[PDB]
RNA sequence: CAGUCCCUCCCGCUCGGGAGGAGGCACUCUGGGGGGACUGCCGGCGAUAAGCCGGAGGAAGGGGCGGGCGACGGUAGGUCAGUAUGCCCCGAAACCCCCGGGCUACACGCGCGCUACAAUGGGCGGGACAAUGGGACCCGACCUCGAAAGGGGAAGGGAAUCCCCUAAACCCGCCCUCAGUUCGGAUCGCGGGCUGCAACUCGCCCGCGUGAAGCUGGAAUCCCUAGUACCCGCGUGUCAUCAUCGCGC
């Protein structure tokens, strides 16, 4: 056991976006923070942060889930734009933080599109999502 | 022998295994092993009117529903026992419908 | 509402508890064999009422009045 | 507190229920932590009251108090 | 190991609970117990694992599948088939009394779960009438 | 995130109360709301558990259910969701019993590091004084109207001390800069001192006064 | 700190607060809540930072980022206003240039005899649908624009 | 991988965690039948009656519970503008065909709803979770271009078997630093999408700018009794389109 099953996906996905920024062929491109965000927001970020925590979280649900659309990634605890009085609904996200990611986990190889039609999990993929886990056993099974 | 799934929908509480545990005689002409009723969920449909043309003060509106009730029964058997099965659906009160698979 | 029941409960079993008096419990699971084919049907939930009143009538011959 | 500034008193007996706004209910206390050691008074107490628990007596000494009747 | 069945429903939670024998995995729908965000639900999970399973938590495995929308109707739903499993697994009947130390729904339901709306005259909602100013 | 996740976890279960407070330290000294203050508690006092038996099954409610009922109280109809949102959570808890268990929770710290005592030694002997003792009923038989002392019911002096508690810390809290957690903890620390500064300790006095007046 | 006023002048001579660097630059018109960062990234300076203490060097990066958009970039639908008068490719809006641009095109309208236009000349919504009986008790529509 | 001889995949501190097919029907579940609750039994009050309270066993109880079911008639209630129908009238017409308009005009008043007034907070990010239903010029997997509205290619599905579909509230950490604003979305400019002969008058949706009134409500008034109210989202209908509506979860 090293697997993603046994652990916190919490700390999985915050230890996968601190190595994003040494692979290094992830990085935020100007244009996705720059007003390409995902909806509209309070206030736009300019970090970092935002882009590299987004690559993390979705090289993360392939591997627990079967195929994974861009289609349901638009929203996952809100994604919604200000329709006025009338009541919000949810609207289709950003593709800055989204599609543009899965293309660069495809000149990584960490996930890679079948010619099944869907996302799928490769072991190089599986080679840098269970070696953050192999580092630390011991405050993740300290109460399983 | 060919795989038929009977899908039986139907209306009516008292026709629905008394189609489907009796369609058993019907369909038996030659050998046949046959699976006992699965029960699938009953899908439901509402459709709600108001009963009131003019609709004013207070009202209270009719809100409908129709229950129809699935069996799936599996059967594996000859041509012959197949269509002894469409030959006959009775009026409906029982829709019969027919998958046909080696 | 309230527990009181109206008088077609008690019109059956006091009809039963005129044929055969001593031939009726106070057990309630005898009088479900003898009584389920006398009474008249319609439910389970009715069946039973009728059921609890003959066998409710033949614990009061014990206390000195009978309905 | 831990005697309060009330005379704590337990509920011998609900006697019944006075007025006809129903809104007090009549019960009788004994007091034997607050203001006598043996004294049984009939107090108006309002709300869900059952016997055994404890009401604590502001009303000691203008005993007045209605007495009748349950309707 | 063994396998000894149990359900749970709160809530229209299902749970679908197998204890096996084993070693200390605690996995609620595939997942682990220490992935659990809320506080609050979390905290209703933790009650049978040290008043029905102080030691026996430890040495068996709980697995559970839980069916529902809910996290407090999940959390009990799961809560009501651990705490099942776990006094079974020990064959004491003095941790079925670790259930009157708190509200039951460890091993009792309730019969009513819901109302179904009515139109009433015309608003949404099962019980509800509108605001009476007409003049 | 998860470690500190994992650890607050762990000190529920070692075993402790609600988070890390003890049920234990207590000054429960008033014969009334002795059987209404309940100390069987080890894990949580507020699960969704219930009761709707008997009318004094009401006040066998652990004692803080009631309290994250009182504090849930006040929010009207709006729309939460993220958004920009707004404001939703109310000045008072819009949402569920879900949120308002969390400021309960984090009330708590604030004032256990303040009074270094258990916050429950600081509740319970505040709803002890915060409750009044005396009200009026008019009561009439036979036409004369008379307007006599009336003892409240134990569970009707339980509901009022956490009510007012509540409502107290609210009124300065609102269009205003504090935590709510503060607020909460210092509105607690003078209903239990009796100081008139508190709104709990006002009402307490004014109900009583008025009993008097009439009686 | 990291200048000795509170207060800095950006964007011209409109002021700068001693709050946030955000909120500051959605206060100066034709400068919104969006655009302040836009600009903000390109002269470089943090999205988080207390306003009124800036270089002199910033002061000169925000005016030539506003007066010619394009150079620095600036998607199609991204400034302030792209296909101009229905003529001119693209320009640009500020503070003073807002007033003049919104003004004329509204008296254009009047001018060509739109419906919209005399409604406007009224006082009078028109795609805000209903005048009906909303705006009760005396009270005023709303309508453009700050007065706080 | 409940439980497994078999079988394919990944990681490992190689202990061990998860899933597919053979296989299995156990379990969870589904609908059809059956049992269980009836003050049946026991004590108290009570005419020994009717009935009320308490106790025991139990998953539940003393109409268990929530709905359906509503007499003779009346308010000269409402619908001849859904259909039927007495009577009377109309016949290039009060008929018939067509294009365009209006029902949302607005200084206001009243009925019914919604949004909302910020730190009990918002943003940003991450992780745990649905249910009722509907679905072949239809839901739309998945893949690409667009922040988007939307378009292009294309799998499966006339349905416990595929699709919408991951609910939302919830919670943790940071950032913000508490103003009529980064609140709030009014109004409007410019750019664009979609339907149709066409959306100025009367459509919605997005991006950029604009950012109003409102900062907790006087007289006075309304709702609800338990899985109900307080509160959160989701689906469906009508259906090209207007939803802060209606029905339902």
């Amino acid at each position: 056991m090293a697997t993603v099953y046994d652990v916190p996906g919490d700390l999985l996905v915050e230890r996968v976006a601190q190595r994003l920024k040494e692979i290094p062929e992830i990085k935020p491109p100007e244009w996705a923070p720059f007003v390409k965000t995902g909806r509209h927001k309070e206030r736009l970020p300019e970090q970092e942060d935002w882009w590299y925590y987004r690559v993390a979280s979705i090289l993360r649900r392939v591997y627990l889930d079967g195929p994974v659309g861009i289609e349901r990634l638009r929203t996952y605890y809100g994604g919604r734009k200000n329709r006025g009085h009338a009541p919000e609904k949810f609207y289709k996200a950003g593709g800055s933080i989204i599609r543009k990611a899965l293309q660069q986990l495809e000149a990584a190889g960490f996930v890679e599109k079948v010619p099944g039609k869907g996302r799928v999990i490769t072991p190089k993929g599986r080679s840098f999502l269970d070696k953050i886990a192999t580092e630390l056993k011991k405050e993740l099974e300290e109460i399983i | 022998m060919q795989k038929a799934r009977i899908k039986i929908a139907s209306t009516n509480v008292r026709s629905l295994d008394e189609v489907a545990n009796q369609i058993k005689q019907i369909a038996e002409r030659t050998g046949v092993r046959m699976s006992g009723p699965i029960p699938l969920p009953t899908k439901r449909i509402r459709i709600t009117t108001r009963k009131s043309p003019d609709g004013e003060g207070s009202a209270t509106f009719d809100r409908w529903e129709l229950r129809v009730h699935k069996r799936l029964i599996d059967i594996e058997a000859d041509e012959r026992a197949m269509r002894q099965i469409m030959r006959i659906r009775v009026p409906e009160d029982v829709t019969i419908e027919i998958e046909l698979i080696s | 509402m309230g527990k009181i029941r109206q008088g077609f409960i008690k019109r059956v079993a006091r009809e039963l508890v005129n044929k055969y008096p001593n031939e009726f419990t106070t057990d309630f699971e005898h009088n479900k064999k003898k009584v389920q084919e006398l009474t008249n049907v319609t439910s389970k939930k009715i069946r039973n009422r009728i059921a609890g009143y003959v066998t409710k009538l033949v614990r009061m011959k014990m206390e000195g009045k009978i309905l | 507190m831990a005697e309060d500034e009330g005379y704590p008193a337990e509920v011998i007996e609900i006697i019944g229920r006075t007025g006809t706004t129903g809104d007090v209910t009549q019960v009788k206390v004994r007091i034997l932590e607050g203001r006598d050691k043996g004294r049984v008074i009939r107090r108006n107490v309002r709300g869900p009251v059952r016997i055994g628990d404890i009401l604590i007596l502001r009303e000691t000494e203008r005993e007045a108090r209605e007495i009748k009747s349950r309707r | 190991m063994r396998i000894i069945q149990t359900t749970g429903k709160r809530k229209t939670a299902i749970a679908r609970a197998v204890i096996r024998e084993g070693k200390g995995r605690v996995r609620i729908n595939g997942k682990p117990v220490e992935i659990i965000e809320p506080e609050i639900a979390r905290f209703t999970i933790l009650e049978p694992l040290i008043l029905a399973g102080e030691e026996i938590w430890n040495s068996v495995d709980i697995d559970v599948k839980v069916e529902g929308g809910g996290f407090m109707g999940q959390a009990e739903a799961a809560r009501m088939a651990i705490a099942r499993a776990l006094v079974e697994w020990t064959g004491d009947m003095s941790l079925k009394e670790k259930f009157m130390k708190y509200d039951r729904t460890m091993l009792v339901g309730d019969p009513r779960r819901t109302e179904p709306h009515k139109p009433n005259r015309s608003t949404k909602g099962p019980r509800a009438k509108r605001q009476k100013s007409y003049r | 995130m998860a470690k500190p996740l994992n650890e607050r976890f762990f000190i529920p279960h070692e075993i402790k109360v609600m988070g890390r407070w003890s049920t234990e330290d207590v000054e429960v000294r008033d014969p009334s709301l002795k059987p209404y203050i309940n100390l069987e508690p080890r894990l949580l006092p507020h699960t969704h558990g219930r009761h709707a038996k008997k009318h004094f099954g009401k006040a066998n409610v652990h004692i803080v259910e009631r309290l994250i009922n009182k504090i849930m109280r006040s929010g009207g109809s709006h729309y939460k969701v993220a958004g920009h949102f707004m404001r939703r959570e109310h000045r008072s808890l819009n949402s569920k019993k879900v949120k308002a268990y969390e400021v309960v929770k984090e009330a708590f710290k604030i004032i256990e590091q303040r009074t270094g005592k258990n916050p429950i030694q600081v509740l319970v002997w505040a709803i002890e004084n915060a409750a009044p003792r005396e009200d009026t009923t008019s009561v009439m038989f036979g036409g004369i109207r008379y307007h006599v002392a009336v003892d409240i019911s134990p569970m009707r002096r339980l509901d009022v001390a956490l009510r007012n508690i509540a409502l107290g810390a609210s009124a300065k809290c609102y269009r205003n800069k504090m935590s709510f957690a503060e607020a909460l903890a210092e509105e607690i620390i003078l209903a239990a001192n009796k100081d008139p500064k508190s709104y709990a300790y006002s009402k307490k006095l004014e109900i009583e006064r008025i009993a008097e007046s009439s009686r | 700190m990291a200048n000795f006023r509170h207060i800095v002048r950006v964007a011209g001579v409109d002021l700068d607060g001693n709050k946030q660097l955000r909120w500051a630059l959605t206060a100066i018109k034709g400068i919104g809540i969006n655009f302040a960062t836009m600009v903000c990234r390109v002269a470089g300076l943090d999205p988080f930072m207390k306003a009124g203490y800036l270089t002199d060097e910033q002061v000169k990066k925000i005016e030539e980022i506003l007066a010619d958009p394009v150079a620095h970039g600036i998607p199609r639908w991204a400034v302030n206003r792209p296909k101009d008068y229905e003529t001119g490719r693209d320009l640009h809006l500020i503070t003073a240039k807002l007033d003049m641009a919104i003004r004329e095109d509204i008296m254009r309208l009047r001018r060509i005899r739109a419906y919209r236009g005399i409604r406007h000349e009224l006082g009078l919504p028109v795609r805000g649908q209903r005048t009906r009986s909303n705006f009760r008790r005396g009270q005023t529509v709303g309508v453009s624009r700050k007065k706080k």
